[PDB]
This record gives structure tokens, C-alpha cells and sequence, in this order.
């Protein structure tokens, strides 16, 4: 039973879906489980009262948005089940978890009981007939074309920095901190509140999401910026109010290089960057320093790439050329990857079968990732 | 003291029984 | 038992019943008990002493009118159950109470004791199989066929905007103002005092609401016409005496938008419609000014539409799409959506069974209504 | 000029002011601006059209109140400036502004903008020689003569809980709610409206704050009374009616704890009470826990420490030492730490002075502050 197998590029912000051996993911949408917050009195209203996707995304008022996923670890389980089980259903694939082989991705460094319960879900729950969990910064240097490179992506949840040198990647050189998008959305909303602007609620907190993606910047030189006073650039909300954003737009994306305001002593992106190469070996530091592959969505701030540029020429040896690669479809870049990974013939070898995990079990799972 | 507003016996606070 | 149900529409100023898939309410009458203040010497005369209807309208004159109801809470219980009793009787509907559910009407945020004083009524002195007490909201958008919008009414008793989302009525976003109908003709007869033409009669009192109703305008800019003087337009009476109306017809119905004049700080209809949708959630706002329904009497004044949109301009956000829709039968509007229930179905699990009731009593009747 | 310093604790339900170095502030008063409804035709009426401290409270019934700070900030500037002229004229305190400096208080994570306009009205409109700002929690424990505690608070704006230890005040562990007594006092009102007796006016309003203050009380387990039949205690008015409370006198103050009561999903008491110190670092916890500080008007109902105990016990750790510490002078705790500070040598090179105002602006003041 040797189908075209599933793609699904897990994410605690958005979740992409799709077949392998495509161009694109056809089916993205947000890895959220909205549930109603009023009282529905009048009959012909929305029924199920579990939303995820494009429904949720049009009813963000109504529903009381929640996340499963923080930091690339599933808490909630019931509701990653449900998000799968919307992925495999008619509104979106239109197939059955039994005929294809999925293809899953987690984050590096994370809990292995984790990975445990995400392969009890997809082998018992739904019948798939073979696994295969793999990492994000391998598929980014798939997608790419590439084998050498330290892979340097930013989701929602983490930011981590791989050195991969021809096909070898280094674990124990591994870097990983616990701050991303969403804590950026979070710090952002925090200096809303300190500018005059609350949004409290769990749907009002997509509006942050929406303000952060639109209208931010990060700045090359904070402390010029902080001695200058800012022009305060307006804002439309989806009502129609208008909000003179201020100094907290370029001064909310400043923490995944300074992880110190959010109150989080970490390393940050540009020194995770360089850690990862400083803790490979030494003949292996000057390709890793020209190969530098971005990834995520928190990569897509304005002058983000010539920041970290900038960061690396600080901590880095003297006269050494640095290369940051930025591909187009950064975001991505991970499922692309894993549908080129999922199209070779290689593939078949790689994954978990059913009767593999059946006569084994989680040890087996184990073993096959590294 | 003088004043308005003040609430006689809640205690000055509530403590869980210290164990061994 | 499942008989073709009964739709008794309350309200103070009218009171309108009929049976479930009917087009319009054959039975449109006023909610008053008339009863005689001269003494009956000769015989022949009008049997009873307690009239209601149509009769009541004919002999105005011989009868002192009291309302019951007021801002849709029943201060006389004896008369309205009179009145519902006149309803069921053989000069209306010609059909026993036991047969036939009921679908009953009431406004939102009333007293708890008059609900279950109503409940009590219809199960016990009538004989009801089932009870079901609705919203005149829901009802309303019944009747439209839509599920979104917000829900301005304004009759004889109470004003209250409702904002309902795809069947989801927000309960903390009701606006409720005793402001209406009944107010603006009180308000109008104490004008015409002013003016010259007074009025204290009770069955004198049922002249001014035919000047409210005929001979009224909602100016666009009231400053505008409180400086120019008024051209004094006429109207004549039932006895045939003409009255030189002046400025009272129009500063009149202003009271629905400026209630400092009567005397009370309230909201107004307008300052309601607002807050009804502000209240709200975020993403549901914009929705709901596109969608505004129009409902009761008091809406019927000229200019009262454009002044409404004036006024939402004024208050809302700035660029956005305001829509002030309306049914073409206003007064008959809360009845039709009760007709269109009552012939669903579901209508069977939504009442109040007389079985229920008697097990457990108030508490079974607050589950079901809301 | 080092004259005996003012202390203003301000606040959205009562404004508290007096000299620095007592034992209790000797003048207390609701911070609310009172201007005539009605038309003043007779002479030797109440001069002034504006009325605040005790002759507001007196004619409640003639002044349309309305009150300037919602949340812990001042949404009308005139009215705020007419109180705090107010506060140092005769009829109060009976000293210029000119002679001693200022102690102002706010709550945390407000406005900055507000911070700056508080600034600028006491150095511009009023001729201060010398300002400075403080938080809730800082001046509670100064007034107990503590270092070490978490200071749930709870007045008529704010609720908020800031984690101190040893006099390090962490300002990433606050966590801050806009549901406090205001709120609990306007759903009081709703509830009363729903048993029957309407309540609307700005005068009276103020009665259900003194029903809510009187006869409220926090059941230790909700679903327990709502199971069982409540007994229905009565209230006299000024006018004399008597008022039937009924579940809504310990319904009330639920919202406290289950704030989806008002519609509005935020974390609770207890919940930013267990949050403020899961934010804080591992070893902190347990210190944490053993000094918990309660303060303002909102901790006064009957069982209320009780029930933030046993929502402790169900979420904290298990086997730990809760101790939630409460002193007799609740109401005026951050006015007395707020004088101690005040009676410090120390306090003179914390302020804010108008000559460094001048030549720095606003920046000078958000640095002195932290
Ligand atoms: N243009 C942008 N600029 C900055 N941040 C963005 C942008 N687009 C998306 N984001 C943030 O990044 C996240 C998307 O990144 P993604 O790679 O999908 O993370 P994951 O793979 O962990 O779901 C979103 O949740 C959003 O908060
Ligand atoms: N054409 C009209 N113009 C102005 N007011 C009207 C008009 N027709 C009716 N009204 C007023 O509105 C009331 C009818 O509204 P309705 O919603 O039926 O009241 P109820 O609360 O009794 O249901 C009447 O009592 C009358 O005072
Ligand atoms: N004994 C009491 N019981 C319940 N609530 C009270 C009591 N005393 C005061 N309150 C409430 O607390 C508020 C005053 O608290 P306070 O700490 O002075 O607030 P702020 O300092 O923010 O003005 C009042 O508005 C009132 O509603």
C-alpha cells in the first residue's frame, strides 16, 4: 500500500497541509480550536461548536480562541486530535487517514512523550498505514537545494539554529530558546496596554497578531532609536477605529534579540545563530558561517536579515564573509522539503509502518529519527 | 481607629495548619 | 397533543394573536380593559361592564381606559388575564385554551416574579399543554430570514437593541431603555398643554396617540428648526373642533433620541443602537452595522430613519458601511417570525410542558426561555 | 523648600489626601464631580454648579455624577484637575500647592500618556516644587513594614497582583485585570433590574454601591447555593421602599472570580493571584505564597479570603503553606506606606523636581518611576 503520502508541517501558529510531489501547500490555515462565547438563542445558527480553519478565521468574534500548541509542545491533545482529524476531512483533503503514508514534523529538543503520543494518535486513532517524523531545518535545506548550512528558522512557538554540513547534522550543537512569534505578539500587546490600547480577549488577541505582521520593523541601531522621537504611524482595525501604534512597533520584534525585556534570560536569535557554529567543530565553522538559511515567520520583519548581518559581524571572528540566504516562500520552506523528502524513493526506508510499531512500539520511533 | 469603613473579626489573616 | 398552536404577540400599546402559518395576524386589537364611568339608567343598554377591543375603540367615550401593561411589565394582573382570556373566547379565536400550545412574547431584561406570574396564568387559571415565552428580537429575524443584525424595536412600552450574530444572541450586550410609545404621547399631550389644547381624560388620552401617530415629524438638524418658526399646520378632532398643532408635533417624538426632556438620563434609541454593537466583540461590529432591523410603531415617525443614520454617523467609526434595513409590515414583524417558529418542528423541544411545570415548578421555565 | 509633603492616593471609587507622617489620612472621599440636573429658579440656592467631597454626597439627588477615572485612568482631565484643586482648597486641606511636594499613586501598567498629563497638570496648572509617582503594592507593604509579599489588591477600577521579594519589585510577573468593585456594583445593578427594582440615574447609582458594600457575601462553594433556595433579605433606601436582594446579593461578587459573568473572559482573583507567582522565578514561589498581602475595598465581603484560600489550595502546589495576610486598615493601606515613604530621608532623592522637569520633560519622570 505504497499511496501519495501526506504532508502535514506542524506549527503551534499555522499548520500546513497537502499531498507530496506539489509545488505549494494547498491547505494552510491556523493550528487554533475556536469554541462559541455566546449563547446561541435563534435556531440556524452555526452548528458543531468546534471551529478550526477558514470558519474560524471569518467567526473570530463569536469564538473563544485557544492554542494546543505552545513552543512546539502539544498541551491539549483532544484539540490537535480534532485539528488532524479537520485536516483528513472533506473540507479540506477529501481522503481517509487509512490509504496514505503521513509525513509529520516536530520541533528539535522537545519532549519525547510528546513524540510518543503523537504516533499513538496517528497509528491507533486514525489507521495510517506508515509514520514518518522528521525535523524543520533538515526539509528547509531540501527545499532549498542545499546540504551544507546552519538553518537559523523562527515560527510561532520556537526559534533554533541546526549546523548541517553535507548531509551531517550535529545534535549536540544543537541550539533552541522558547521565544517566537507568539511571544512576540504577546510582548506587543503588553506595550499596547503601556500606549493606551488593550485587547484583552482571546479573539481581540488576533488583532495583535495582524498589527505585528502588517506594521513593524526592526531597527539596526536601538539605542539611536530610543534617544529619537517616532512619528506615530496609524492603523485600521477590522472595525474601523484608528490607533496611532508609536514607539511599540519597532521596540515589540527587539526581543528575539533581546530576550532580557520580556523578563526570560536567553541566548536570542543572532546568538543562538552563532553558538551553533561556535559549538561545531572548528574546520567546519567557515561553511556554516557562509551558509545560513532563514525560515519561519519571524524572519519577515522588515530589516530583520540586516540586523542579524549586523549582530553577526559584532560576535563573529574579523574579516570572515558572512551569508544570510532568504528564500521567497520562507514560511513554507519546511513542507516544501517534506514534499520533496516524501517524493524520493528513499522515503519508503525512512518511515514507521504500522506492523513496525505494533510488534515494537515507541522504542522503534525512537530508532528511526536518529 | 476613626474613620468610616472597618470590618470586625475576619482576623488580620487565613493560614493553612503548618506540618512537619 | 400537538394542535395548531396559538401566537399571542404581547406588547402595551397593541396586543396581536392568530394561530401558527398564517401570514399576518387576523387579530389585531388594543391592549386596554375599558370600563363604564357613567351609570346605566335606561335598559338595553351594553352588558358586562368590562370591555375589550373593538368595542372599546367604538364606545371610547362612556369608558375609563386603563392600560395594564406598562414598558412590558403587567402591573394590573386581573385585566391581563381578562384581556387573555378575551383573546381565547368565542369574540376573537372561537377556541378552547387546552387544545393549542402557546407561544407567548416578552421583552428582554424584565422582572423574573412577572414571568413566572405570566407562566403560572397560562398553566393553571388556562389550562395550557405548552408554554414557551421568546425574545421579540429573535422573532423578528425570524420573520426577515436572516440570522445576523442587530435588532432596534421601539412599540408603545419598551426600546431595546439586540445584537445577534449568526444565531448568537449576546445576553451583556442588550441595551434596554423605558423610553418609548407611550412616553412620547404622554410627552405630546403635555406639549399640547402648553400649546393650549389640553387633554386629561383617559378616553381623551387615545386622541393624542391618533395625533402622535398621524400629525408627527423627527426633524434631520433640531437646532435648525427651533430657530425658524413653524407654519402651524391643522388637524381635526373626532368631534369635528380643529387644533392649530405648532411646534409640539415635531419636538414631540425627539424625546426617543433626547431623553433629558421628559426628565430622565437614559441613552435615547440612537446612543442604544450604538452601544448595543460596541459592546460587542471586535470582529462582530462591522457585521452588525451592515445589518440594522428596524421594528415596532415608533419607528413610523417621518424622518425618523434619516435621523437614525445621521446619528450612527456621528457616534460610529468613520468609513464604515451603515445599513438601516426595515420589514415592510413593522407592526406585524414580531408576530410573523413567532407564526414561523411555532410551524418548525423544533418548536416541540423548545416549550414548556404542563408535565414539567407541575415537577418542577419556576426553575424549568428559566432553563428553557433562556 | 522641603515643606511636610502632600499624599494623594488617587483611585477610580474614593480619593484619599493628607499630610505625610500620620496615622490615617484625614481626608477621605469618592472621587466623582457633581454638576445640577435641574433648573435652579429659587435664590439662596447651592452656588458653585460644581459639587465635590461632602456636598455631593449630600445632594446625590440634584447632581448628575459622573466619575472621571475608569480602570485607574482619568478619562475627562478638566474634572480630575477640578478634584485635585478641590483637594488642596479651603474646604479641604487649607494649604497652596506651591509650599509642599507631591506623592501621587496610580496603578501598575496604565498609560503612559496619562502619566505624562498627570505630570503636566501638577507642574503647570498647579506650581508643585517637587512630584513623584508610586505603585499600589510597593506603598501596601511599606504600611505593613514588610518586603517579601504578593499584593493582591482590589479597589473600584483595577485588580492586580505584584509580586515584591526583599524589596525587588518584578515587573514581568504583574498581572492586571480591568474587573474590580465598579463592575461588581454595575452587575449588582443589572441583577436587581432582572428581580425588578430599576435602577438608572448617576445619584442612583450610588445606592446599589451602598447595598453591595452592606448586604453581599461570597459563598465558598457557588454550585451549592445555586442547588439550594436562598432566604431573601431585605435593604431599606433613603426613601424608605424595602428591597427584597434575594441571589443576587452573593451572586454578585462572583464575578471577582468568574469574570465570564459580565461576558468578558479574563483570568479572575485567585487566578492572577496563582499566576503572579507561577510568573516569578522557581525559588521565589514558596516565599511567594507565605506573604500574600490583601488590600483595597473589593477584598471586604463576608467569606472572601476564605474562598481565595480554598481557589489557592485547589491550583497551587500541594502541601504548601498558604498564608493570605489581610490588615485591619485595608482600605487605607497604600495612603500609610505612601506617608512612611513619604517620612523617609530617602524620599527626597526619588522625586521628581520642577526644575529637572522642565529641562528634561517626560523622559526624566518615566526614568524616576523605574
Ligand atoms: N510577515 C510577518 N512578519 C512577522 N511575523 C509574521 C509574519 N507572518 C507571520 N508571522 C508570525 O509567524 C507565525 C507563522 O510562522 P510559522 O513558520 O507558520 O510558524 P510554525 O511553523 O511554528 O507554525 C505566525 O503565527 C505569526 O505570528
Ligand atoms: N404610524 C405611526 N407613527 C408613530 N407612532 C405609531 C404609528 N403607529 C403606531 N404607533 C405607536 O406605536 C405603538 C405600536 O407599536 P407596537 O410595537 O405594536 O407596540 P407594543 O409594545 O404594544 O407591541 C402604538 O401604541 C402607537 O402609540
Ligand atoms: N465593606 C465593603 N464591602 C464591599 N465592597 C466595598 C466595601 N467598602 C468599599 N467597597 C468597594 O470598594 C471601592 C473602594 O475601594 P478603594 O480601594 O478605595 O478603590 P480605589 O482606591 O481604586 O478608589 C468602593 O467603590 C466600593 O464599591
Amino acid at each position: 500500500i505504497a499511496n501519495q503520502p501526506v504532508v502535514i508541517d506542524n506549527g503551534s501558529g499555522v499548520i500546513k497541509a497537502g499531498f507530496a510531489g506539489d509545488q505549494i501547500p494547498k491547505y494552510c490555515f491556523p493550528n487554533y480550536v475556536g469554541r462559541p462565547k455566546h449563547v446561541r438563542v435563534m435556531a440556524g445558527a452555526l452548528e458543531g461548536d468546534i471551529f478550526i480553519g477558514p470558519k474560524a478565521e471569518e467567526h473570530r468574534g463569536l469564538l473563544s480562541i485557544r492554542y494546543p500548541m505552545e513552543h512546539g509542545i502539544v498541551k491539549d491533545w483532544n484539540d490537535m486530535e480534532r485539528i488532524w482529524q479537520y485536516v483528513y476531512s472533506k473540507e479540506q483533503l477529501q481522503t481517509f487517514s487509512e490509504e496514505h503514508p503521513v509525513l509529520l514534523t516536530e520541533a528539535p529538543l522537545n519532549p519525547r512523550k510528546n513524540r510518543e503520543r503523537a504516533a499513538e494518535v496517528f497509528f491507533e486513532t486514525f489507521n495510517v498505514p506508515a509514520l514518518f517524523i522528521s525535523m524543520q531545518a533538515v526539509l528547509s535545506l531540501y527545499a532549498t537545494g542545499r546540504t551544507t548550512g546552519v538553518v537559523l528558522d523562527s515560527g510561532d512557538g520556537v526559534t533554533h539554529a541546526v549546523p548541517i554540513y553535507e548531509g551531517f547534522a550535529m545534535p549536540h550543537s544543537i541550539m533552541r530558546i522558547d521565544i517566537a512569534g507568539r511571544d512576540v505578539s504577546r510582548f506587543l500587546r503588553l506595550y499596547l496596554r503601556k500606549e493606551g490600547y488593550d485587547f484583552h480577549s482571546s479573539s481581540e488577541f488576533e488583532i495583535v497578531k495582524a498589527i505585528k505582521e502588517r506594521a513593524c520593523y526592526l531597527s539596526i541601531n536601538p539605542q539611536k532609536d530610543e534617544t529619537l522621537e517616532t512619528e506615530k504611524a496609524q492603523y485600521y482595525l477590522p472595525d474601523g477605529s484608528t490607533i496611532e501604534i508609536g514607539p511599540s512597533r519597532f521596540r515589540a520584534p527587539e526581543l528575539l534579540f533581546r530576550p532580557d525585556l520580556i523578563g526570560e534570560e536567553s541566548e536570542g536569535i543572532h546568538e543562538v545563530l552563532v553558538f551553533a557554529i561556535q559549538k561545531s567543530d572548528m574546520d567546519l565553522r567557515r561553511t556554516l558561517f557562509s551558509n545560513i538559511v532563514l525560515s519561519g515567520g519571524s524572519t519577515l520583519f522588515k530589516g530583520f536579515g540586516d540586523r542579524l548581518l549586523s549582530e553577526v559581524k559584532k560576535l563573529a571572528p574579523k574579516d570572515v564573509k558572512i551569508r544570510i540566504s532568504a528564500p521567497q516562500e520562507r514560511l513554507y520552506s519546511t513542507w516544501i522539503g517534506g514534499s520533496i523528502l516524501a517524493s524520493l524513493d528513499t522515503f519508503k526506508k525512512m518511515w514507521v509502518s504500522k506492523k513496525e510499531y505494533e510488534e515494537d512500539g515507541a522504542r522503534s520511533i525512537h530508532r528511526k529519527t536518529f | 481607629m476613626a474613620d468610616p469603613k472597618y470590618a470586625d473579626l475576619p482576623g488580620i489573616a487565613r493560614n493553612e495548619p503548618d506540618v512537619y
